[PDB]
């Protein structure tokens, strides 16, 4: 019955989909999911063919919410091209700076994320499915343990699921502290019970995943659209916001708005309405200085009216808003995502491991003002190459945001070098 | 010599019975244990190990892997703290002066009582509720001193 | 974001407490209330029972602000013992004639309301709520419907709060011009959908009210306690000011004085002191003629030392203070008082209907020195029967505050009777 | 030409939205009325009919309601309402001073409307101001009277 304590918090929504209950602070339980026509969506995919299904995933444009926008479908077809047995992946580890989005709907409408499980696992024919939840999000954890067992009992989940034939478990895994345990490879091996490593792609996870056999990893965010797709069809998906980037998506802002929160929004939507038509405006009406897109780029205010949208000059990513106003330094902001890509490293790559390290530990002296010449010198090396060798994303992108304010902020920059 | 209590043990096998393959259970078994004594026990890691039927080598490398593993100091309560940029922007150290105020500790120290830990982490996923904390699996936005005080005293 | 324009009505506590936030004249939002330890109490609350909310409500020593002082957690059982569903009602209807001690807390304060209400809601099992707020504080009730979305927000208010079982809604009604209408039974036909026309009681409310249900409907001053007697424990309530009538309570002070406002004081305060300790004294340093609790008693100035209790001997009421001093004509004071209850009976009843009426009538052509004998004779006997067959407080007090200026003030009448 | 009274849309949304507010319709009937008074200046007497049937009530219940609450107006459209307290607390203050005033900047006494319908007059009891005396209201917005000068000021707020 009673779960630890959660903040609530807020949330809206102009489409009223993925956050039609979510967008209320509470646990949504199964009889009121089923009031709203909860698991018709299951019952009708079960009506289908995996490949029928996989085919409206793909019409409908969906994009993987994780941070790379990748065609869910495309990704589907893909992990069938190749031999069973296949396993389904809910990446549920949110640990990037800035994003919580998807905690409110493992937290407030489990039953959505469920059955989206449910079906796209019925659709790529795994018969055993996981979350993996971060070990901070221990709320979540109970609910979703809880709301299993609900769907367990209207008989959702199981052997020849009502009739179908088809057989699915739910397995609900818990991380341990560990940020890399989000890219996928690594959230693998934390499944197989070990240290969260990325493994070298290709292969992807749909050709070789968990214990090597063909695994789809979605984000909980993607997951949570498939009940609408199969719901309301394609088409009228393919309605919702821009034709080519169709459909709702999460936002996630904090910072220094009026009204912090998560936004279910169209792709349409620019950052600027972001900040100021739904998150409220800035704090105190101060001037926005830069937008930091998790810990993934930094955004001036000279680039607030790009959509939010996957397009090469789109905001992309998991739509994640941190706002910071004229007053914030941004060289001290700088320091603390140095800071956390220095704490999450796996250690795995060279330049990554000491990369990491030394862009943390030279920012701070150049912060406090102990920064030798060629502590200066040493930290601009080190930030352009923290890439090479690197086996995962975050190698890539370990310098990315730091080199965006050292490029859209010199004059800031430059008063810390006196 | 050491061996778990038996309800704890119960409570690790079902954990190793509830995936298809024992070695997955490997996390929920270490924050069981956690739970349980406060911290890992060293002396905990070989038994666990056995029944994981893994190495403890392995055991070991895991358990250094993942942050919220504690091996050194027993405490009640985990006062998490995030100390990301979220939080760090809207008062991370206004929340940390007023923990010092009350219990007297800054981040990494253990109350002479053995109480409470303040512990320093990564965004924990609440970024519009900054500056957060949680206190072992109760998380809150933390408003000021006299709401921290009320909030900590339900902790007994 | 804006709301209506709104006086900015002086305000001064002795005891932090009902004012802590509202002396300052200004809306205090979720995030200013949450930074003070609010909504802590109803976190507290909900891990209490309601039998134990009731208990504690009763052994605080609480008593409604709304003007009869009926002990609070004694109305609260009596609503228990009645089978459900119960509701709860917020009376801000406010009309009094000199009281405007609510209107700040809603105003500046509006969270430590609704804390209140939800506290006493889950006390009495009420998962449906009111406030009924007069229609000339428009302010009042958009600064409450803004605050009640804030907590809607924080998830204090809805379904299942806090995950504690308990659901609760607040609505905001809206008066429409009726002074009669802040009587309880008169509130609940409005809410009802209907004319303010007073009910027999017995039945009280807490037995039949609201749909016939079950119903506590309790003054905002009185609800503004509830959140300090959860947070402080009843005993530690009960040691503020006199053990027998122990807590804050709200005193608007108006007239002639130096300092009018609302004023937090305990209730071994004496009037005078209000007056002159706490209200910096009267205008020009005139001598005290008279005081009014509201439009319902005439204190004269040889009874300025008697407690602000609810005492047989005490101020009682609302701690509504209005100051008249010497070169005030108690007699234009008296038809104004008059004027009053002509314009707000409700007309049920026919010696109040009638009664209300005549006494203003005959008390004009008395002031304007067009009374004949027969009216002088007609104003004394109307004065004295306005109250048989009243079925509420209006006609049982309509011609008392008049009635005790002909006893205190017997020349300044007959300088009338000459004219 | 003339046709059965009718909502403008955009009043009819609002107050639908009222009698969705409260568990049971009828409870949204003074809110009703409020809004009916603020969109037209007054209660047109044919706007009762219609208000009615979306409250499913008689007309004649409709009817005494609005006769028995004094804030409404089925008599004289206004754009702003200027309520003058005329209870103990505010006469003693000076009510007298306020409504000359007002006679002299508007030409107007209680309850007489200026010729250009813009501002009505209308004397009330006790509105819960009284530290603030004399009191009056501009519809919503409340001010304590201070003198001529002033009052002539806040009323140039009012177009
Ligand atoms: N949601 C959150 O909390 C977080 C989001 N991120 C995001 O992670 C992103 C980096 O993620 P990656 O997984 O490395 O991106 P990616 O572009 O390599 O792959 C994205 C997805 O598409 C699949 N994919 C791509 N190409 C494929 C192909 N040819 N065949 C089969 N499958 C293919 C991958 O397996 C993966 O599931 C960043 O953009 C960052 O924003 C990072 C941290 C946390
Ligand atoms: N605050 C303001 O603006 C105004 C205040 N008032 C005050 O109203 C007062 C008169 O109010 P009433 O409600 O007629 O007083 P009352 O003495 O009849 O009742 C007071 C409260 O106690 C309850 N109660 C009384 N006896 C009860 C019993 N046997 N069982 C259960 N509950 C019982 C009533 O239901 C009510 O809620 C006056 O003293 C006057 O000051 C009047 C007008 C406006
Ligand atoms: C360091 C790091 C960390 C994370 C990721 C990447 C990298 C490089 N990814 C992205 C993940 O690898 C993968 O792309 C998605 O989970 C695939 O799901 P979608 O296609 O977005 O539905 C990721 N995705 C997600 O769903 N949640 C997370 O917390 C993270 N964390
Ligand atoms: C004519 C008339 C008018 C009013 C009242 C009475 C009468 C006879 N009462 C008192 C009301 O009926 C009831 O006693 C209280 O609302 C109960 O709340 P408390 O016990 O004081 O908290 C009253 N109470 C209140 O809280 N606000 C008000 O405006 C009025 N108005
Ligand atoms: S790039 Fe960094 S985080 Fe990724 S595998 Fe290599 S060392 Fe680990
Ligand atoms: S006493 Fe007067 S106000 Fe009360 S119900 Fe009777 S007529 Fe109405
Ligand atoms: S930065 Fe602290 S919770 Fe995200
Ligand atoms: S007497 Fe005028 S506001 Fe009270
Ligand atoms: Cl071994
Ligand atoms: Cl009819
Ligand atoms: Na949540
Ligand atoms: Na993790
Ligand atoms: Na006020
Ligand atoms: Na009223
Ligand atoms: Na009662
Ligand atoms: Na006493």
């Amino acid at each position: 019955r009673s779960y630890p304590a959660i903040p609530r918090i807020y949330a809206e929504t102009t489409l009223n989909m993925l956050l039609k209950r979510a967008k209320k602070p509470r646990v949504h339980s199964i009889d009121e999911y089923l009031k709203d026509g909860g698991y018709q969506a299951l019952e009708k995919a079960l009506n289908m063919s995996p490949e029928e299904i996989i085919d409206w995933v793909d019409k409908s444009t969906l994009r993987g919410g994780g941070g790379a926008g990748f065609p869910t479908g495309k990704k589907w077809k893909f992990a069938v091209q190749n031999p069973g047995p296949r396993y389904f992946i809910c990446n549920a580890d949110e640990s990037e700076p800035g994003t919580f989005k998807d905690r409110i709907i493992i937290e407030r409408d489990p039953h959505l994320l469920i059955e989206g499980i449910i079906i796209s696992s019925y659709a790529i024919g795994a018969n055993e499915a996981y979350i993996y939840i971060r070990g901070e999000y221990p709320a979540g954890y109970y609910i979703l343990r809880d709301a299993i067992e609900e769907a367990k009992k209207k008989g959702f989940l199981g052997k020849n699921i009502l009739g179908s034939g088809f057989d699915l478990e739910i397995y609900v895994a818990r991380g341990a502290g560990a940020y890399i345990c989000g890219e996928e490879t690594a959230l693998i091996e934390s499944l197989e019970g070990k240290r969260g490593h990325p493994r070298l792609k290709p292969p992807y996870p749909v050709q070789k995943g968990l214990w090597g056999k063909p695994t789809v990893v979605n984000n909980v965010e993607t997951i949570a659209n498939v009940p609408f797709i199969i719901s309301m069809g394609w088409e009228e998906y393919r309605y919702i916001g821009p034709s080519d980037y169709a459909g709702p998506k999460l936002f996630p802002v904090s910072g220094k708005v009026k009204k912090p929160g998560v936004y279910e929004l169209p792709m349409n939507t620019t950052l600027r309405e972001v900040i100021f038509k739904y998150a409220g405006g800035t704090l105190g009406n101060k001037k926005v200085k830069a937008v930091f897109s998790g810990a993934l780029d930094c955004f001036s205010s000279e680039e607030l009216d790009i959509p939010m949208d996957y397009s090469p000059l789109g905001f992309g990513g998991t739509g994640t808003v941190i706002v910071l106003t004229e007053e914030d330094d941004i060289v001290e902001a700088a320091l603390k995502i140095a800071e956390f890509y220095e704490h999450e490293t796996c250690g795995q790559c060279t330049p990554c491991r000491v990369g990491c390290y030394e862009q943390a530990n030279l920012l701070e002296k150049i912060y406090k003002g102990e920064a030798t010449e060629q502590d200066w010198e040493g930290f601009d090396f080190v930030n352009r190459n923290i890439q090479p060798t690197s086996i995962c994303g975050l190698g890539a992108v370990a310098g990315r945001l730091i080199r965006q304010t050292l490029e859209k902020f010199p004059e800031e920059w430059e008063k810390y070098r006196k | 010599e050491f061996e778990f209590p038996e309800e704890l043990k119960t409570k690790l096998q079902e954990h190793i019975n509830y995936f298809p393959k024992k070695r997955q259970a490997i996390l929920l078994c270490l924050h069981e244990i956690q739970n349980y004594y406060g911290y890992i026990p060293p002396e905990s890691l070989k038994p666990l190990a056995d029944m994981l039927e893994l190495p403890l080598n392995h055991v070991e490398g895991v358990v250094a892997f993942y942050d919220m593993f504690d091996r050194e100091d027993k405490a009640k309560y985990r006062i998490r703290v995030c100390v990301s940029i979220v939080c760090h922007l809207m008062g991370t150290n206004k929340l940390l002066k007023a923990l010092e105020n009350i219990l007297g500790i800054k981040p990494g120290e253990v109350t002479p009582d053995g109480k409470f830990k303040i512990v320093p982490v990564q965004c924990l996923g609440a970024c519009s509720e900054a500056p957060v904390f949680m206190v072992n699996d109760d998380e809150y936005k933390f408003e000021s001193e006299v709401q921290l005080n009320e909030i900590l005293s339900r902790y007994t």
